[PDB]
DNA sequence: GCATCCGTGAGTCGAGGG
DNA sequence: TATAATGGGAGCTGTCACGGATGC
RNA sequence: CCCUCGA
């Protein structure tokens, strides 16, 4: 799954070539989709989202 | 600064420190003008050195010297840069005893006489760049080739 | 009178001149040479005496008039017939009227 | 990002070099009156106006995209300054 | 010319003269009515210039 | 240190 | 797929601390002495703290607060310190040809002076990454040769070689061993880290130097 | 609608009057109502008996002070830009010594502030608030010395300039030293002065062994009182003649004279407590009989031995404790200050008695009034303690008015203020709340008044506690010093009660601070309120148990900072602080008896009492607070309507219905949009604006002034040379705007015409004139004009003309107008909105009603609040003030939870029950079924374990309801949100900050006179500071050109900037920079410190950069 | 202090492109005036360049056609957008401006990391280079999209960040 | 060779009011 | 332009780190 | 300037 670290590295190898310039364009694009993609998601907070484990 | 998770590079660190280590203090004055306890730049008391040895005399002996860099700072060779930074009072003093002159070799000079820094763009190793079109440059070329 | 220190940063300088003015007074002095440059050399150089945009004064029409080496009449009737061939080119293209203020 | 920025820090052993080209290249270019160009009447940068597709009237631009053709040439002392500026003063009217 | 360094030392009296464009020997800024600089005084035109253009 | 102190002594030993 | 986890996980926002609080027990609890409260707050925030418990909190919650002012004002000088002291640094030359280098060591002797260990990848990185190379380095069949500026790939190999014992500490080009007046040459920098590439002569070091080790001074506790 | 009220808690007390810590104040300090014979020594009154009487006619003595009606009242004073004051006289009388004649007259002093009815203040026209000081109560202290271990400070502190703070040390040595204004000498000589003995020392002190004999040395025994004393006179004032009278006038001044030391009441108390004797006076000692009377520093140094020992009963003090902490009201400041002036006026006094005629001299002609005057004037004016009074909305001036800090005269300052001045004390609960403070360098130093606080006569602060006896809690209440606090085992406020007695086992307590477990034998008192813990503003955030600290401190501060809306609401979930917030800070209006309402207006609002007398309120309509709010008081009853008493007759600003309104009420959605609420930023649906929600109105003041000059006068017209009709049209005949007008950056408020300077005309100026034949005028344009940005309908105009009834201007000046300019302002991107719990951000963008998510009946959501600002700021409240908020909001009905006794997540669930049976019954009974995106969504939230498997779409989405969750549909597509959101109703206020007042640009403007840098600020049009770190980052990019632009053409270099702006205007490249001026003066300024700078080429032949102008 | 500057309030600009930002329409009229008067005598607006100042003087008087000669005005030109405090050089960076409505700058998502600036209510400044050379320095040297990368670390400083983290995740 | 007093430092921009 | 008049009066305190001279 | 408030 693609979270903070593993985007880093793909911005970075990108960026030697993809580098700079199609960087530039990854990174806007990437941008535009992952902020499409967090609208349509679902994700919210409840009171209900923070979960006590029983364990506690 | 790794404790709180800063990737920071080692060299800036090394630049920093190399600055604490600018200077030295002089053990034996050898054939020099020097005195014993006098404090100068590991440059300039190195220069000398081989002066007095290319002039087949005896160098000066000196120590390694390590100041902060508030004190690295203020004892720099521009006494605009040191009078700028603090400690005017002193700074202006000594500089003007001494009949200091400021070379402008560093940013805060020429910053403050509103000159163009000699770094990026200001550089004068990229300063002095000429461009010209082919049409020009031939022309220019008949110029020269008719003479 | 009152302390510079407890307020100088809240005062502006009235004396000098603002860019937009000094370039105002600099396109007037350009454009006033172009309208002059409409005329004669002799018309022109007696406006430019008379107005004083020469030597700094206003000569008056003795002085203008033994530098041309005419009467004082006829270098007043010059002075007049400039600044009316200056009227009727500034009322055909309308340039100098804007500097009127 | 500016169109080929890469290729352009490829040129130069210094970027600052870079710079300093495009910027002497764009005055030469405001002087003239753009009629110094080595751009082709297809190569010439746009503006999209209300009317229609006008000339570029950004200079800089201008010399990075010319730059790129490969056709000037940059360097120190490639000839004298005021040499330059008189034959070019010859070749192109101000 | 084209600046490439900058001196400071120490003022003789002489030199101190030497700037000078006149001494100040009143204690006296602007007359109260006039507000006009008085004559000798640290705000003279006499000293440090006139304060309107070319008069 | 203090000026009128010291003319006052200055003062006081008239 | 919780929210919080999510968001955890990803990185997007929140750390486990904080995950702790909201789910979890709030935890212990500093005395204003910095002493260590002997009770915890049990509850969460979901739950709901105790005015008590929320009190304690709030000596903790100023104490931080105080703290990162102070260090505010504390790093700005710092930071102001290092760019008067760096600032006539300027990469003005390619190479100053000194034959001077330091060595960077791929291990650190461990705490119980057991043995030598690895050092930590990203100090390594921090140490190696866009330098270059004062002698020649064969290492796993693989030539990195003198002049050669380390690039990431770079590296990792002599953490490889490292971790195969072939190597134990790389000679690089530094600031240090530069014998540039006024500044440093090109090869002793190295890498301009911004273009992951040389640097370009001009570029001003010292600043750079100064704004790197100065811009996490607020972060530092 | 209905409102439900949580808790299980029933206050005993109310919150007492919130003002009073103010208003008691200065009325204790004043003592105007109190007829003379019967006032207190304390307040003005001390002061003159402090001053008075005055000797060496020979006496001038003080009999009584009497303060008269104000020449104004407080609205006119706001007018005129004057003082709220009243008149002070006082009666003095002269006294002859040898004569025996006896002269007495009333003196005219000149005036006081009067604090007006809500606890502020009238100053110069301008509302002003004096903030409490806190500071190191005088006593005496003993502390560990921090480089010698087992060795303690003694430390004696007076009054803040009531005279010097002195140590005790035992030195290194042995002998015992006493530190006086940095002195260091040993004690016994002093001991020696005060008439001790070695005989009586040796007895009193003998009992501490190797300590007291480094107190004995026998070459001070040697020496009689007189000798020793002028021995000391000569070790604290060397080159000062040792005259006998000399030394005992300074000793006695230093330690006995009580015009000069002055413990406080407070000091002399904690003295004696801590001591264990009595002290006569204030004073460290007495001159009594011709001797020195000993009283305080030989039990200190008792004590110091003791502590020394480890002599038990004896401690070290915690100075930051709040019993060691006390306030300075604002009383005990103007009183301090009025104590100053009046010394200044007894210099004069004796001063005026050394000069001019003895025989003839009345009370009149000694008495000089203006250094009080001047003295006071300076406190209420250019005080740090005396700050501009914050009127954004009323919740700010009380807030302002409970402000404690640390800062200011005698205060601490700072940078010098380390960790435990700003630290939260375990004192601090009850008394100063925990929550409110700044952020940044200000935080620890102020700070605000708990809820049930106060301050007593000592200075002390006070917090309530129930009495406990045998497990029962009585009602009697008793406020208790920190001290008197944590000599008890006190108990929670939660702390369960069956009846009067404690039903549980094991109850929460404190000792000391210290939370422990003990039974309900043990538990003498307990809290009266989790409320008496915060502050107001604290006590207004609901669900604060579920916030962390931080953001309750935010949402605190930015309630303060909120806008009152034309359209504002109380919140749907309260605290309950609400209604007595608006009452005490005076905002409404209510019912002072029972009766029946007359008549009713926009205007004013007249009733019948039971009394058959007919009042008449006026309502404060559209007026400009101090920060710009409007201020009105619109009636919220009808003609005939039966009223009771403290019903209400009118609400003020930011007050629905007695209840305090700071914002909206609007239906939100959490969840990401779109990238338009990333990193804080906030989306908001254009409904908003249609319906006028978050939409204020603002009064911005302008001024102008006509004065006499030299060149002739200024004078405001209607006929301004060089303008148009168009450009006069709203003018009337005297050229000031009218009223009703619009005006537009650009246009005139106020015609006004000076006569031009003298004025050599150029050449060009002489040619062009002579071609079109026109004279130049004798004025110039100097009109008034709106400022770029700013704009709005003209509501007022004031004209002050002199030579005119009851007006009298500066000297010089002939006629003064304002203008009034009122401006309706809708919510638009940029503005600042935040919640109660610390969740701030900019509107960043304003959707379409058709782009807005929504509720499946049609119901488009108002704003969008991104989630992924809760987690790390933890904040919970908000959460559930938004489940709470849609149960309330398809309840139709609203709720009351109290801090810590508000309402638990299963009631919430119950209502959320309720509301889910309204929203879907209402669906089924209209005959639709559930929606297949509905479907869709439910699978995806039975996948994600939010509903159980099998059961009926109506179940599982009333399982989602119960969570505060429910199906969203995007507007752009109709396709739902994959996931359910959460809905509800939240409370969100619009603040101060405002992008239409922030928006600045500049081409080019004014420069600094000497600098001939542009001017700072964006009413002067001034240039942003490009900084040392600004050219840090251009210095780093490698930007040279950039930077000297900087520099140089863009600031500082006049002919730079010049070729600059003409070039651009010509079409040209910008020519090369020239030298900066300000550098110019560098040079100039270090020539005038005798240093020679000189600027050389490479040849060190040196360069002229004044271009030959500054040589001979 | 400087002049052909200004600040407002900062918005998110997620629309952007990595090398745009949105700059106020009369914020641009102000910073760039003298270009726009210049462009104004070019055009027909207006006779020449004080009639023009005069034209805009009044914001009445403020017509069209005026915005279109602004937006050729500032074609391929950028402005330097600075947040303070300015810790690094990436405090400073250039952008090539998108006349918008309203009264507040639009600032592109990724860059924000590097300001540390968010929408709880930062404000940023505005600068105008002049010269051909400053915004040659500008844009080749300090545009966004030609600094991906930190200077301290090596590593990416323009990121994916909250929102694009959590959307490509899920 | 070791204590003690004296001088000099202690983040930026912005706003507002005085 | 003349009785004689003859040594002032403010005081104000909760920081810390460094260099430097100064005093056992 | 100092105070307060923003970042
Ligand atoms: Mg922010
Ligand atoms: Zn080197």
């Amino acid at each position: 799954p693609q979270e903070k670290n593993s985007l880093k590295d793909l911005v970075y190898q990108a960026f030697l070539r993809l580098g700079m310039e199609k960087t530039a364009r990854l990174l806007d694009a990437l941008k535009y989709y992952g902020f499409t993609f967090s609208t349509t998601s679902g994700i919210t907070i409840g009171i209900d989202d923070a979960v006590i484990p029983e364990e506690k | 600064y790794r404790a709180q998770g800063v990737k920071l590079h080692d060299k800036h660190i090394e630049i920093v420190v190399r600055q604490m280590m600018k200077y030295v203090e002089v053990t034996d004055p050898g054939d020099s003008r020097l005195l014993e306890g006098q404090v100068l730049e590991k440059w300039d008391v190195e220069a000398l050195n081989e002066r007095l040895i290319a002039e087949g005399k005896t160098p000066v002996a000196w120590k390694p010297l390590l100041m902060g860099v508030t004190k690295s700072a203020l004892s720099t060779k521009s006494w605009l840069s040191a009078a700028s930074f603090q400690n005017t009072t002193h700074v202006l003093t000594e500089a003007a005893i001494a009949g200091k002159k400021d070379e402008l070799i560093g940013l805060k000079e020429n910053v403050i006489l509103g000159r163009l820094i000699p770094a990026g763009t200001g550089s004068d190793f990229v300063r002095f760049t000429q461009v010209v079109d082919q049409k020009t440059l031939k022309a220019i070329e008949e110029a020269r080739k008719e003479a | 009178p009152v302390s510079l220190e407890t307020y100088g940063d809240f005062i502006p300088d009235e004396h000098l001149p603002s860019p937009v003015d000094a370039a105002t007074q600099s396109l007037l002095s350009e454009e006033l040479e172009k309208a002059l440059s409409k005329l004669s050399e002799r018309e022109a150089m007696v406006l430019k005496l008379r107005k004083g945009l020469i030597d700094g004064r206003e000569h008056t029409l003795e002085e203008v008039g033994a530098f041309f080496g005419v009467t004082r009449e006829r270098i007043r009737q010059i002075e007049n017939k400039a600044l009316r061939k200056l009227k009727y080119h500034e009322s055909r293209t309308r340039k100098l009227r804007d500097f009127l203020d | 990002a500016e169109p080929g920025i890469d290729k352009l820090f490829g040129m130069v052993d210094s970027k600052y070099r870079l710079t300093v080209v495009v910027a002497k290249r764009a005055q030469q270019l405001l002087r003239h009156g753009f009629k110094n160009t080595v751009l082709e009447p297809e190569e010439r940068p746009k503006m999209q106006t209300l009317e229609g597709l006008f000339d570029d009237p950004n200079a800089v631009t201008w010399a990075m995209k010319e730059l790129l053709t490969g056709r000037l040439v940059f360097g120190e002392n490639l000839v004298p300054e005021d040499r330059l500026q008189k034959e070019m003063e010859r070749l192109y009217p101000v | 010319k084209e600046v490439r360094k900058v001196r400071i030392a120490l003022a003789s009296p002489e030199k101190i003269r030497s700037w000078s464009y006149g001494e100040v020997e009143k204690p006296e800024t602007i007359n109260y009515r006039t507000l006009k600089p008085e004559r000798d005084g640290l705000f003279d035109e006499r000293i440090f210039g006139p304060i309107k253009d070319y008069e | 240190s203090d000026p009128v102190r010291q003319y006052l002594h200055e003062i006081g030993q008239v | 797929f919780n929210p919080l986890y999510v968001m955890a996980q990803s990185g997007a926002r929140g750390n486990p601390q904080q995950i702790r609080q909201l789910c979890g027990l709030r935890g212990l609890m500093q005395k204003p002495s910095g002493e260590t409260f002997e009770v915890p707050v049990r509850s969460s925030f979901r739950e709901g703290l105790t005015v008590l418990e929320y009190f304690i909190s709030s000596h903790g919650a100023r104490k931080g607060g105080a703290d990162t002012a102070l260090r505010t004002a504390d790093s700005g000088y710092l930071t102001r310190k290092l760019v008067d002291v760096t600032h006539e640094i300027v990469v003005r030359e390619a190479d100053c040809g000194t034959t001077n280098y330091i060595s960077v060591p791929l291990f650190q002797p461990d705490e119980v002076t057991r043995s030598l260990r690895l050092r930590k990848r990203a100090d390594i990185e921090a140490g190696l990454y866009g330098r270059v190379l004062a002698r020649e380095v064969e290492v796993l069949g693989v030539r990195l040769e003198e002049g050669r500026y380390l690039s990431m790939d770079d590296v990792h190999l002599l953490i490889k070689a490292a971790e195969a014992g072939e190597i134990q500490e790389v000679p690089v080009r530094s600031p240090l061993t530069c014998q540039t007046r006024y500044g440093v040459c090109q090869k002793c920098y190295g890498y301009d880290l911004s273009m992951a590439r040389p640097v370009s002569i001009g570029e001003a070091v010292g600043i750079v130097a100064a704004q790197s080790i100065g811009e996490p001074g607020t972060q530092l506790t | 609608m209905e409102i439900k009220r949580f808790g299980r808690i029933r206050e005993v007390i109310p919150l007492p009057p919130l003002t009073e810590i103010q208003v008691e104040s200065y009325r204790r300090a004043l003592q105007a109502d109190v007829p003379p014979e019967k006032r207190e020594n304390v307040g003005i009154q001390a002061a003159f008996r402090e001053t008075f009487p005055i000797e060496e006619g020979l006496v001038l003595d003080f009999l009584e002070y009497r303060l008269g009606e104000p020449p104004f009242p407080q609205d006119e004073c706001r007018e005129k830009d004057l003082t709220y004051q009243a008149p002070l006289y006082a009666r003095l009388q002269l006294i002859h010594k040898d004569t025996g004649l006896i002269k007495e007259d009333e003196v005219f002093l000149g005036h006081i502030p009067l604090m007006t009815e809500d606890g502020s203040f009238i100053i110069n026209g301008a509302d002003r608030v004096i903030v409490s000081q806190i500071h190191r109560s005088p006593g005496v202290y003993f502390t560990p010395d921090p480089a010698r271990p087992g060795r303690y400070i003694a430390s004696i502190i007076p009054l803040p300039k009531r005279g010097p703070w002195i140590d005790l040390e035992v030195e290194p040595n042995g002998v015992v030293s006493m530190k006086v204004n940095k002195r260091k000498f040993p004690l016994v000589l002093l001991l020696r002065v005060l008439g001790y003995d070695q005989e009586t020392l040796a007895r009193e002190l003998g009992a501490y062994g190797e300590l007291v004999q480094g107190l004995m040395d026998e070459s001070v025994f040697a020496m009689r009182p007189e000798e020793a004393l002028i021995r000391l006179f000569t070790l604290l004032r060397p080159g000062d003649p040792p005259k006998r009278d000399k030394a005992v006038a300074y000793v006695y001044g230093l330690i006995a004279d009580p015009r000069r030391y002055d413990l406080g009441e407070a000091g002399r108390y904690k003295a004696e407590e801590k001591l264990g004797i009595r002290l006569s006076g204030r004073t460290l000692a007495r001159f009594e009989d011709g001797e020195f009377k000993d009283e305080v520093f030989l039990p200190t140094l008792r004590y110091l031995f003791a502590l020394t020992a480890g002599v038990p009963g004896h401690e070290v003090d915690d100075i930051d404790h709040l019993g060691n902490r006390r306030i300075r009201t604002v009383g005990e400041l103007m009183t301090d200050q009025f104590r100053v002036g009046l010394a200044r006026l007894a210099r004069g006094v004796r001063e005026r008695m050394l000069m001019g005629s003895e025989d003839s001299l009345t009370p009149a002609k000694l008495v000089n009034s203006r250094p009080l005057e001047a003295a006071i004037r300076e406190f209420f004016s250019r005080s740090q303690l005396s700050q501009f009074k914050d009127e954004t909305n009323p919740l700010s001036s009380l807030r302002h008015k409970r402000r404690i800090s640390a800062l200011g005269p005698g205060g601490l300052t700072r940078e010098r203020a380390g960790f435990d001045v700003r630290d939260v004390h375990r004192t601090h609960y009850g008394r100063i709340c925990p929550v409110e403070t700044p952020e940044g360098a200000n935080i620890g130093l102020i700070t605000s008044l708990a809820a049930y606080a106060r301050v007593d006569e000592l200075g002390f602060i006070r917090t309530p506690y129930r009495r406990v006896v045998g497990g029962v809690v009585t009602d009697e209440v008793v406020y208790m010093t920190a001290t008197e606090e944590d000599r008890y085992t006190i108990a929670q406020a939660n702390t369960p009660l069956e009846g009067n007695r404690i039903a549980a086992e094991r109850v929460v307590a404190r000792r000391k601070g210290e939370p422990v477990i003990v039974s309900p034998e043990e538990v003498e008192f307990m809290d009266v309120s989790p409320k008496q813990v915060f502050s107001v503003n604290t006590n207004l955030i609901p669900f604060l148990e579920h916030d962390d600290a931080n953001r309750a401190l935010m949402g605190s501060n930015m309630q303060t900072q909120a806008v009152p809306l034309i359209r504002a609401q109380a919140p749907v979930v309260m605290t309950g602080l609400e209604e007595r917030v608006v009452r005490d800070s005076l905002a409404a209006l209510y019912a002072e008896e029972d009766g029946e309402v007359a008549k009713v207006d926009g205007n004013r609002i007249v009733v019948r009492y039971e009394d058959g007398r007919l009042v008449e309120y006026p309502l404060r309509r559209f007026y400009r607070s101090n920060q710009g709010t409007a201020l009105d008081q619109r009636p919220r009853v009808v003609v005939g309507q039966r009223v009771r008493k403290g019903d209400l007759l009118a609400d003020g600003p930011a007050s629905e219905n007695g209840f305090l309104a700071l914002g909206q009420n609007v239906l939100v959605a959490i969840m990401p949009f779109d990238g338009y609420n990333f990193e804080d930023a906030i989306v908001i649906s254009e409904e908003l604006l249609k319906r006028d929600f978050y939409t204020s109105i603002h009064i911005e003041r302008y001024e102008i002034e006509a004065r006499d000059t030299k060149l002739g006068p200024e004078r405001i017209t209607r006929d301004i040379p060089h303008l148009s009709e168009a450009a006069l049209r709203d003018l009337d005949e005297e050229g000031v705007v009218r009223i009703g007008a619009e005006v537009k950056p650009g246009d005139i408020l106020v015609g006004r015409t000076s006569f031009k300077g003298e004025s050599e005309p150029t050449p060009e100026e002489r040619l062009l004139r002579s071609i079109f034949g026109e004279k130049a005028r004798d004025v110039k344009d100097t009109s008034l004009r709106v400022p770029p940005g700013e704009g709005g309908i003209v509501v007022r105009t004031v004209r002050l003309r002199r030579g005119d009834p009851g007006v009298e201007l500066k000297p010089g000046v002939r006629e003064v107008v304002r203008v009034y300019v009122a401006q309706k302002r809708k919510l638009q991107v940029g503005d600042k909105l935040a919640n109660r719990h610390g969740n701030k951000g900019v509107v960043a963008k304003i959707l379409p009603v058709e782009d807005m998510p929504h509720l499946p009946d049609g119901t488009p959501v108002d704003v969008i609040l991104n989630p992924l600002g809760v987690p790390s700021r933890m904040n919970l409240g908000q959460i559930l003030e938004t489940h709470l908020g849609l149960a309330g909001y398809f309840l139709g009905q609203r709720y009351i939870s109290p801090i810590f006794d508000g309402a638990k997540e299963p009631e919430i669930k119950e209502l959320l029950a309720q509301a889910f049976e309204v929203y879907f019954g209402k669906r089924k009974g209209e005959g639709f079924g559930v929606d297949k995106r509905e479907v869709e969504v439910l699978r995806r939230a039975e996948k994600l374990g939010l509903v159980t498997p099998g059961k009926t779409p109506e179940e599982q989405l009333k399982e989602l309801f119960l969570q505060g969750k429910v199906v969203l549909y995007d507007g752009r597509t109709g396709e739902p949100i994959e996931g359910p959101i959460v809905v509800g109703q939240m409370f969100i206020m619009k603040l101060y900050h405002m992008v239409e007042d922030k928006m600045h640009a500049r081409s080019t403007g004014p420069y600094s006179l000497i600098t001939q840098q542009p001017l700072g600020g964006k009413a002067q049009f001034g240039g942003q500071r490009f900084g040392e770190m600004e050219v840090w980052a251009l210095e780093a990019y490698g930007a040279a050109h950039t930077l000297q632009e900087m520099l140089t053409l863009k600031s500082d270099d006049i002919e730079g900037r010049n070729a600059a702006y003409e070039a651009i205007i010509k079409g040209e490249d910008v020519p090369e920079p020239s030298v900066p001026e300000s550098f110019r003066v560098l040079v100039k300024e270090l020539q005038a410190l005798a240093l020679d700078v000189q600027t050389l080429d490479e040849k060190d032949n040196p360069v002229d950069i004044f271009e030959g102008l500054a040589s001979k | 202090r400087v002049d052909y500057s200004g600040r407002s309030v900062i918005v998110v600009g997620p629309q952007l492109k990595l090398h745009q930002c949105g700059l106020p329409k009369r914020m641009a009229l102000e910073l760039f005036k003298p270009f726009l008067l210049k462009k104004m005598e070019e055009k027909g607006i207006a006779p020449n360049v004080k009639a023009a100042r005069r034209m805009l003087e009044r914001q009445r008087d403020i017509k069209d056609e005026v915005w279109d000669a602004l937006e050729e005005v500032i074609h391929g030109k950028v402005v330097l957008l600075n947040r303070a405090p300015t810790l690094h050089r990436l405090g400073i960076q250039a952008f090539q401006p998108v006349l918008v409505e309203g009264q507040s700058i639009q600032l592109h998502p990724l860059v924000c990391e590097a300001f540390n600036a968010d929408f709880d209510g930062d404000q940023m400044a505005v600068h105008v280079p002049l010269s051909s050379f400053a915004q040659a320095e500008a844009r080749i040297q300090m545009l966004s999209a030609h600094n991906l990368l930190s200077p301290a670390s090596g590593e990416p400083l323009a990121k994916p960040s909250r929102d694009i983290i959590l959307g490509l995740y899920y």
